[PDB]
């Protein structure tokens, strides 16, 4: 089967810039097609033919290769530029697919604003209670966040889920949830999460008192 | 021109992914018409049947 | 326009076997190839094979032989895809893609049909609201949404004013909890301005457990 090997595996781009990414297939190939596919829709074909726009497509991105080495191009790139591609063999059978070059795009960086939300009263005659920790429209994507319960640095209880980078503002958000027991929640009185991130010249804490 | 290394041996399941032109050029009709019997099974388009017909036509 | 109807999420016991399908609208079904795609969770695409319409021809990527059987119904424009005996390595997302005349990839997609192989049972999200505040007030930015906890399998839809409020919106990806079930929030910046008046309700679907539910978020 024809393997295909695309890279950079993540690419990262300013707006403006001129960037190209590689599809290598071990053996030969008659044409290459590639799909842009951004978090959670489906695949849409981009470039057919190794070098032919499909319809709809922005002008600026283009297709060349031969032989083994194909390429896929956009000639300035853009906020909404930002998904996965894919680049697949159409040549000898199965059909096979490369894993994919993420494209992410370089913007400023922008700090989280931080928001902590307490278990809801319809929550806690349940059972349990999680508390949530929003951190909203950040960049870049990496951001540590610690909970802290009267002060009592959590661990083992959190879990945390950051969306995929946004089309238009190049953002991420991300929460974190602490989840805990009817019994150790009415325990405890001061309940923070403490975020840093490199937009941060200082940790932001965000607190608050069941009450 | 047939590309290099992409002439038919067979008429078997990975002429389905020639393009109408790679198959006038690249399968023989002599031996379309002994494997003709394979055709049928394999998943080909209207458009890549027109151009296998024609072929046989030729002869 | 060209349209790839997928059937909804299915969840099956290992061992069991489940057929999705496809149907199309807007062309002429026979017209066209039409093709199924595989897509693990955060993974790359696997082609699993074709068919087309008119004479029930096909071909299989090995790999997928025996697991997969690719049928069609002519009469109704739809294709199927028989996925037997399952394990956990069949959960993934399917697709169908429409093949583009003379070979040029495949130019229409479906929406995909999810499937998730497991022993656990069905279970539906129970949906908490969260509220804003002081403690949620950025200079009349306000934060709030909706937490969605504790159900089985996924997807769940999330969307807020059925459909009518997109702007700023974030729904997370699920997470899979210890419990083994899922759990996602999702949230919405506002002004603060807007909450005396403006009433914001999440819309949640869960297609396994015909949950449907609809949470008024409120302050305090």
């Amino acid at each position: 089967d024809i393997e295909l090997t695309q890279s950079p595996a993540i690419m990262s781009a300013s707006p403006g810039e001129k960037v190209t990414m590689t599809c290598s297939a071990s053996s030969s190939v008659s044409y290459m097609h590639w799909y842009q596919q951004k978090s959670g829709t489906s695949p849409k074909r981009w470039i057919y033919d190794t070098s032919k726009l499909a319809s709809g497509v922005p002008g600026r991105f283009s297709g060349s290769g031969s032989g083994n080495s194909y390429s896929l191009t956009i000639s300035s790139v853009e906020a909404e530029d930002d998904a996965t591609y894919y680049c697949q063999q159409w040549s000898k059978h199965p059909l096979t697919f490369g894993s994919g070059t993420k494209v992410e795009i370089k913007r400023t960086v922008a700090a989280p604003s931080v928001f902590i939300f307490p278990p809801s009263d319809e929550q806690l005659k349940s059972g349990t209670a999680s508390v949530v920790c929003l951190l909203n429209n950040f960049y870049p994507r990496e951001a540590k966040v610690q909970w802290k319960v009267d002060n009592a640095l959590q661990s083992g209880n959190s879990q945390e889920s950051v969306t995929e980078q946004d089309s238009k503002d190049s953002t991420y958000s991300l929460s974190s949830t602490l989840t805990l027991s009817k019994a150790d929640y009415e325990k405890h009185k001061v309940y923070a999460c403490e975020v840093t991130h490199q937009g941060l010249s200082s940790p932001v804490t965000k607190s608050f008192n069941r009450g | 021109m047939c590309p290099s290394g992409k002439k038919a041996r067979e008429i078997d399941e990975s002429l389905i992914f020639y393009k109408k032109w790679e198959l006038e050029a690249c399968v023989d009709a002599a031996l379309l018409a002994t494997q003709m019997d394979r055709v049928n099974a394999i998943p080909f388009t209207y458009e890549q049947l027109d151009v296998l017909k024609h072929k046989l036509d030729e002869l | 326009q060209v349209q790839l109807q997928q059937s909804g999420p299915e969840l099956e016991k290992p061992g069991a076997s489940v057929k999705i399908s496809c149907k199309a609208s807007g062309y002429s079904f026979t017209g066209y190839t039409m093709n199924w795609v595989k897509q693990s969770h955060g993974k790359s695409l696997e082609w699993i094979g074709l068919i087309t319409p008119y004479n029930g021809a096909s071909s299989y990527n090995q790999k997928f032989r025996g697991k997969a059987t690719l049928t069609v119904d002519k009469s109704s424009s739809t294709a199927y895809m028989d996925l037997l005996s399952l394990t956990s390595e069949d959960s993934a997302v399917y697709f169908c893609a429409r093949g583009g005349y003379d070979g040029r990839g495949f130019d229409y997609w479906g929406s995909g049909t999810p499937v998730t192989v497991s022993s656990a049972s069905t279970k539906g999200p129970s949906v908490f609201p969260l509220a804003p505040s002081s403690k949620s007030t950025s200079g009349g930015t306000a934060a709030l949404g909706c937490l969605v906890k504790d159900y089985f399998p996924e997807p769940v839809t999330v969307s807020w004013n059925s459909g009518a409020l997109t702007s700023g919106v974030h729904t997370f990806p699920a997470v899979l909890q210890s419990s083994g079930l899922y759990s996602l929030s999702s949230v919405v910046t506002v002004p603060s301005s807007s909450l005396g008046t403006q009433t914001y309700i999440c819309n949640v679907n869960h297609k396994p457990s015909n949950t449907k539910v609809d949470k008024k978020v409120e302050p305090k």
